[PDB]
């Protein structure tokens, strides 16, 4: 995507919120931005916490959400304004309500502008609202999983990515990551015990996409073969892109 | 053997 060093960028900590909903998204010497999200069906609720790290009160504290044209048609975001005055040492909360319309790839950008000590401060950070947040885990017996896996005929609906692992292959962490990703983590479906099989329905207003995922660790090459088989080619592609960056 | 193909 964007070339150049990603430090002090709009996506420094973006990847950290694909499988978890709580934590600090951004922090400079004046402001700390924390998050707490909750999702259900094709909806979500993201609490954004703005902490004033100084002994001085912030003014004109202004957070705004920015979405590209395509993203607009696939994702709907709503939020109530927060008080523009933030006491030094104080923390203020903002709630963002989410509704997924259709599968999407782009991410919303949160822009924050405010005054401190009489100076204009500007921050832009990508908000971690990703397609997987709208997963309904679907537990199912092995037999049912394979029947569904073999119902795929359109080659474009299958997307495979073979990539190098970025983190250790710590089983419980990977399980937590997959569970955190959203789908159900089906136990004992793939005869290969090292493989992870997930099944879920990506819920969007306009279409429910049945998703089956197979994550095949390659311990030696420290790579994974991720296969997404879903009822929609673009969903297969995006879920593949996202999950790929997580291991 | 492998139910994935």
């Amino acid at each position: 995507g964007s070339p150049g060093i990603r430090l002090g960028s709009s996506e420094d900590n973006f990847a950290r919120f694909v499988c978890k909903n709580n934590g600090v998204l951004f922090e400079n010497q004046l402001l700390q931005i924390g998050l707490k999200s909750e999702f259900r069906q094709n909806l979500g609720r993201m609490f954004i916490f703005y902490g004033n790290k100084t002994s001085t009160q912030f003014l004109n504290f202004t957070p705004t959400l920015i979405c590209a044209d395509d993203l607009q048609t696939n994702l709907n975001l709503q939020t109530k304004p927060v008080d523009p005055t933030v006491d030094g040492g104080a923390q203020v909360q903002q709630v963002v309500n989410i509704e997924c319309i259709s599968d999407f790839t782009e991410a919303p950008v949160l822009n924050i502008q405010f005054r401190y000590g009489g100076t204009f401060q500007n921050v832009s950070v990508k908000l971690p609202i990703t397609l997987n947040k709208f997963f309904q885990p679907t537990e199912m017996a092995s037999q049912d999983f394979f029947q569904r896996w073999k119902q795929l005929s359109n080659p474009q609906q299958e997307v495979q990515n073979i990539f190098k692992a970025k983190h250790p292959m710590d089983t419980e962490i990977t399980k937590a990551k997959i569970i955190g990703f959203g789908s159900a983590l089906l136990e004992e479906v793939d005869p290969n015990p090292a493989n992870f099989v997930g099944a879920g329905i990506i819920h969007t207003k306009t279409t429910q996409i049945g998703c089956l995922l197979r994550l095949e660790p390659n311990l030696q090459a420290q790579m994974y073969r991720l296969t997404l088989r879903t009822s929609k080619d673009t969903v297969s592609q995006r879920l593949c892109e996202l999950l790929s960056e997580q291991f | 053997s492998d139910p994935f193909k």
